RNA sequence: ACGACUUUUUUGCCUCAGGGUGCUGUAAACAUGAAAGUAAACUUUACGAUCUGUUGAGGCUUAUCCCUAGUGGUAAAGUGU
RNA sequence: GGGAUAACUGGCUUGUGGCUGCCAAGCGCUCCUAGCGACGUAGCUUUUUGAUCCUUCGAUGUCGGCUCUUCCUAUCAUUGGGACGCAGAAGUCUCAAAGUGUCGGAUUGUUCACCCGCUAAUAGGGAACGUGAGCUGGGUUUAGACCGUCGUGAGACAGGUUAGUUUUACCCUACUGAUGAAUUUUAUUAUAUAUAUACAUAUAGUAUUGUGACAGUAAUCCAACUUGGUACGAGAGGAUUAGUUGGUUCAGACAAUUGGUACAGCAAUUGGUUGACAAACCAGUGUUGCGAAGCUAAGUCUGUUGGAUAAUGGCUGAACGCCUCUUAAGCCAGAAACCAUGCUGAUUAAACAAUACUAUCUUUUUUGUUUGCUAAUGUAAAAGAGAAAUUAUAUAUGUACCGGUACAUA
């Protein structure tokens, strides 16, 4: 028989299955679509995450009941060291998808990038790109012909640099960006004279933005139902557990019906956040790169003690609106919006009254070291 | 311009960090942290207070 | 008049016991039920400030016992975080009684008032004695 | 859970130590300092919870904090192809 | 002893219940049918109750609630409409629709029922009468007991009441997560220098970048104000439609910042103990106060638009000189439905592409393949394994002129 009284199922069948995700990395789905008149430009870009910081901004919002007055806002950094580019991929479509052609590379490498390939670094005799060290321009120009020829999307291949980051590992991530705009030509155009140069995300986004975000999220292992899928809880009375299942279902099927909750890995999953607003982008040599209009106050954006378990910003760095997937120190990817997103919030232009740099270890409230060390004065 | 003060302490006021309680005489506190909530909460005076900067001005230490 | 209102945290369920606030001659007001409630199996029926209620008198006159009447809420002992960018919260839990039509039942409100609550129901704002 | 996964293995890493960041709340020690009174000399000398001073003192802070090319360390040498 | 025979499912049937009809005497001012619809008469169904006794009595755990998921539509609301007895506002009958939602209590052993209240509305059902190795044990229904009635009595009572153990997953499968070889009777959407070429390619081993068939799927409703006290209305009243701002529910993250959290850690303190003393210890965490940090919500952020269409509104337009949305051909716009897009998985494809480096070895020719082993053999298809216009089909292809015209040819 029907249910007495009817309440909405727990959790999404469409994120099953819960399970870790294959990459460290995030995984683009799918790239920008076409747009021939747009000139040629990069599509994405991956950063670290260092950590969050709340901002005091000036809002506008037309007839709202805040409207004109002042807002305090949750937002999230993320160190942003430049991006080179090493190769070239050319795909072509076919009806069982996009499929390569070939890739062209370089005429130089990265460590860093060569260190990916190696599990064993330390001990090894390290020959990887050697014979590919170098080949006939002419067959690097007949590639590029053949490519702009007979594929029709371009990617570029492109790789972090880890080097420029406090973090443990050495190893760079290597990384396909689709390149959307022009003509095939124009873009294998841009892509080459772009080539072994570094890419700051100002040369790639502008502030104001909407960016889709690409992460794994924090993990936790294998969990109870409870917790995996938020059922209520089981009555005071029972003759085992409470965290302990509910009823599987029916006798038909005389089988488990797959829609049922259950044990097993929360969280490690792969996950897009849509539409978040840039509201700066930071500039590496800029000492006053926390202050604002209101604040004009030499002082960077480095929080008190720094972040935690990351410390210092020595980089350029994105300072992106509320919440990001996935662990403090873990690689985050940006992508444009599949479509430009079009809306009152898309098209406003952020202007910021205070940026805080307060410690966020403790309650510490100041904002810079001189400031605390004013307060207290003299010392033993 | 710039926020405000915090006169439990020298310090200013920080957005975010600060709690506020209206009590019943129409009068507001405000609190910079949950220690010095617990504080109020357990309503003891300031002149007991040895850590504090306006216990150390009271006895002239400044 | 704009009724517009922006997210204040879920409190006072059903059977809450809060003060009158006014010279109705109510001491207290018990909410059995809240107006506007969503759908769900989980949820008591959970009112903030600018909330309307239904309350009944357990102390107070005789024939505001047992009797059914509206009430805005305009005291609370539970936090919320206002946009200025700090947690308020009350000493105490109050409202004062009002009509179906949102006509004022009190005569003066004794005790403090929310802003935006207070500038919500607007006979609220007139009776106040302080804005918080 | 365990496999697995992320790493690094001398432009490192571990280790301690220092600094940063904090957290606690003013250590022991000493005052012929103060302290409700007490007793014993011929005004001086004893006893005394406590409090103040020296004293934002002392302690603790990577274990899943930050920085440091600051100290000493950094082995096995195996197995599959 | 018994499914030779009840109480439990299932099954046949559908009296009874429920749902849909057909009709046309009346009702509906007036008016058969806007709405109705008797007297009559046809179906459908088994969420009813029966009739039953085929199935099971060397046992299918006997009601209900809780919890949890999925399916149905005979749609209550949300989306699009049609009709109206319709001025608007409403509201009422109705169709495509199962995408989405459908609540808090009071009283019960309770399906059911019945109040009070919210709601946007508080639709109806299936899943072994959904769901006892998921729970619960209040109830019918063990053994104790009580009262009434009936029985000479012992006792009896779908008469009422109180008290009364709910045993086992470590199997297989299923499902959820976690590892993981192996696969030339197998593959190939191309490869090679504007031209070739399957009688052809493809080692393997590590590692990166990815391909993406296929499988899953998600966002949701309301309010307020402005439009507007306007249209419309005699007045009273009083919109569609957008727009802006908010809130509810679900989902996905996250913890700057509030709250919550302590056998990280400092201070305090009770009882005892180490002569005092600092130092300390002990009491299954002695007990307080603070409590970074890591978790966490009652805290914070984010949650697409194309295509093909349905109901339907229409068009051109015959049959049928006129007419006709096609109840012919030809068409068009059109929904929370549908399929993509998006997003998640993809040892769901015994899948695959590109790149990097490497293993005394690769390439051509000759002879051989009638202690576990140490020269070595297998083919599902040789017999001329011969054959690359193309839209076509109530006409095609060239060639010549400017997708059209002319002229040849099958």
């Amino acid at each position: 028989s029907h249910r007495k009284f009817e309440r909405p199922r727990h959790g999404s069948l469409g994120f099953l299955p819960r399970k870790r995700c294959k990459r460290l990395r995030g995984k683009i789905r799918s790239f920008p679509k076409d747009d021939k008149e747009k000139p040629p430009h990069f599509t994405a870009f991956m950063g670290y995450k260092a950590g969050m910081t709340h901002i005091v901004r000036e809002v506008d919002k037309p007839g709202s009941k805040l409207h004109k007055k002042e807002i305090v806002e949750a937002c999230t950094i993320i160190e942003c060291a430049p991006m080179v580019v090493v190769g070239i991929v050319g795909y072509r479509e076919t009806p069982k998808g996009l499929r390569i052609l070939s890739t062209v590379w370089a005429n130089h490498v990265s460590d860093e990038f060569r260190r990916r390939y190696y599990k064993n670094w330390y001990k090894s005799e390290k020959k990887a790109f050697t014979k590919s060290l170098n080949v006939p321009e002419a067959t690097k120009n007949c590639l590029l012909k053949r490519i702009e020829k007979y594929c029709t999307v371009l990617r570029a291949i492109c790789h972090t640099q880890p080097s420029k980051t406090p973090l443990r590992m050495k190893k760079a991530h290597i990384m396909e960006v689709q390149i959307n705009g022009g003509s095939m030509k124009e873009k294998l155009e841009f892509v080459k004279e772009m080539l072994e140069k570094n890419l700051p995300v100002s040369t790639v986004f502008n502030p104001n933005e909407m960016i889709d975000v690409i992460s794994v999220t924090k993990g936790h292992g294998t969990k109870g139902v409870v917790s995996r899928y938020g059922v209520k809880r089981l009555p005071r009375k029972t003759h085992r557990g409470l965290r302990k299942v509910a009823c599987i279902g029916a006798w038909h099927p005389a089988r488990v019906q797959f829609q049922i909750p259950r044990h097993g890995q929360k969280g490690y999953f792969h996950r897009t956040e849509r539409n978040k607003k840039i509201y700066r982008i930071g500039l590496k040599t800029d000492k006053n790169s926390a202050s604002t209009d209101a604040d004009i106050t030499e002082k960077k954006i480095t929080p008190m003690g720094g972040f935690p378990h990351y410390g210092v910003v020595n980089e350029d760095f994105l300072l992106l609106k509320g919440c990001v997937a996935g662990t403090k120190k873990r690689p985050i990817t940006l992508r444009k919006n599949i479509v430009p997103q079009v809306s009152r919030d898309a098209l406003a232009q952020v202007s910021l009254k205070f940026i805080d740099t307060s410690s966020k270890i403790g309650h510490g409230r100041f904002q810079t070291s001189e400031e605390k060390v004013k307060y207290y004065g003299p010392l033993k | 311009v710039k926020t405000e003060a915090c006169s439990f302490s020298e310090y200013r006021i920080y957005p975010g960090r600060g709690q506020k309680y209206i009590a019943r005489d129409g009068k507001v506190y405000f609190y910079l942290s949950s220690k010095f909530a617990s504080l109020a909460l357990q309503k003891k005076k300031a002149a007991k207070l040895r850590w504090t900067q306006t216990w150390r001005r009271n006895n002239k230490k400044t | 008049t704009l009724k517009n209102k922006m997210r204040i945290t879920l409190s006072l369920p059903v059977g809450a016991l809060i003060n009158c606030c006014d010279n109705s001659g109510g001491k207290n007001l018990y909410i059995i039920a809240v107006q506007g409630f969503g759908s769900c199996l989980n949820r008591l029926p959970a009112a903030s400030l600018g909330d309307m209620v239904l309350a009944t008198v357990k102390k107070g006159k005789p024939d505001l016992r047992k009797k059914v009447l509206n009430a805005i809420i305009c005291r609370q002992s539970k936090a919320w975080r206002r946009h200025e960018g700090y947690y308020i919260y009350f000493e105490d839990n109050a409202g004062v009684i009002v009509n179906p039509k949102g006509e004022m039942k009190g005569s003066a409100i004794t005790g403090p008032v929310a802003r935006e609550c207070a500038e919500l129901w607007p006979k609220l704002s007139s009776a106040a004695s302080a804005i918080v």
